[PDB]
């Protein structure tokens, strides 16, 4: 069962999230994403520090990034 | 063909290391590793096909990974070979790891961009060209994400570990491989990328000229591995969906196995083991 969308304004941009398995998007680009075996997720600008959701890894590409735009 | 402690590097082999990866950085191959490397960390996955992490042949598909770049640094200078970093004994930013001679330190504050050493943007010798997000400088904040880098008796507990892998062979599975990998355990190789930050904790590691240094020890750690286990070897041995067994031949190379890549002698030997 995948986990809920969500869709919020963390440090002023926009980070969405749906089911596909699931997709992430800070300000409309998207922002690959994978899930781990024990449920936890990484994304392609954290790859290597698990996070428990896919929020929390939208909320910590938006930490990195420090407002520069995903490719 | 003798890979030692960067800490133990004299000057010329220090500027002869540095210039041999800023000429393959110039040539456009360097940027191929980086996208090589980013296409198998975001395409292997613990419930599909994984081969170069979180799965066994993590190690040797790093192993040979590792030796497609020394041997293109090679092509440049013969007497250049990767040298390795002890995180578990060089673990401040005062390392001379991290000195202007070598690979510059961390990123300023405000944007994370390291100001100093050979790769920093101002020199204009170190663009970064293949990413995930628009900056093209190189980023670092040694310690900022993760306060500690692995110690040596975390690093001996690892060590410990008799069983090379373990089903299910992904992220989840106990054994050698994982723990030394980091996704179980006290995290040795996934804390390091944490701890440096910037490109270091992305798909495109290999944008940091340390990522070298980093898994060249992470090699040189299976190497004691197999010296303190002996009747251990690598697994599975045959016959697994989607993972690479023993004499199964490994991409993107795809004329070579793990098998082909156990014993590091065959290409090249440490300072000391
Ligand atoms: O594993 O990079
Ligand atoms: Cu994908
Ligand atoms: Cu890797
Ligand atoms: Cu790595
Ligand atoms: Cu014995």
């Amino acid at each position: 069962a995948a986990p809920e969308s969500f869709d919020e304004v963390y440090k002023g941009r926009r980070i969405q999230g749906r089911p596909a398995g699931y997709e992430v998007f800070v300000d409309g680009v998207q922002l690959h994403v994978m899930r781990n075996a024990d449920g936890s997720w990484i994304s392609v600008v954290s790859h290597y520090d698990p996070v428990p959701t896919p929020r929390a890894a939208a909320r910590a590409a938006v930490d990195e990034l420090q407002g520069a735009p995903l490719l | 063909t003798v890979r030692k402690n960067q800490a133990t590097l004299t000057a010329d082999e220090k500027r002869r290391f540095v210039a041999a990866v800023l000429e393959l950085k110039r040539s456009g191959r360097y940027d191929e590793f980086v996208r090589t490397h980013n296409e198998f960390i975001m395409s292997d996955t613990d419930s599909g096909e994984r081969t170069g992490h979180r799965s066994p042949s993590f190690l040797p598909w790093h192993r040979r990974f590792l030796l497609d770049f020394e041997q293109a640094l090679q092509s440049v200078d013969s007497s250049v070979t990767l040298p390795y970093w002890d995180w578990s004994a060089d673990r401040t930013v005062r390392a001379s790891l991290w000195a202007p001679d070598f690979l510059g330190g961390t990123g300023r504050s405000t944007d994370g961009r390291v100001m100093d050493g050979p790769f920093a943007a101002s020199t204009g010798n170190w663009p970064i060209n293949v990413r995930v997000d628009s900056r093209t400088y190189l980023r670092r904040s040694l310690g900022g994400s993760v306060a500690e880098l692995p110690t040596r008796a975390e690093v001996e507990s690892v060590l410990a570990i008799s069983a090379y892998d373990l089903p299910p062979y992904n992220s989840a599975s106990e054994g050698f491989r994982n723990h030394l990998e980091g996704w179980r355990g006290v995290n040795l190789h996934n804390r390091v990328h944490v701890w440096v930050g910037g490109q270091m904790a992305t798909g495109v590691s290999p944008n940091d000229p340390v990522f070298w240094l980093h898994h060249a020890y992470v090699d040189k750690l299976w190497a004691e591995w197999q010296r303190r286990h002996p009747d251990s070897a690598y697994v599975p041995t045959g016959g697994t969906p989607d993972v690479v067994d023993l004499n199964e031949t490994m991409k993107p190379w795809n004329t070579v196995r793990p098998a082909d890549l156990l014993d590091h002698t065959a290409y090249y030997t440490f300072d000391a083991l």
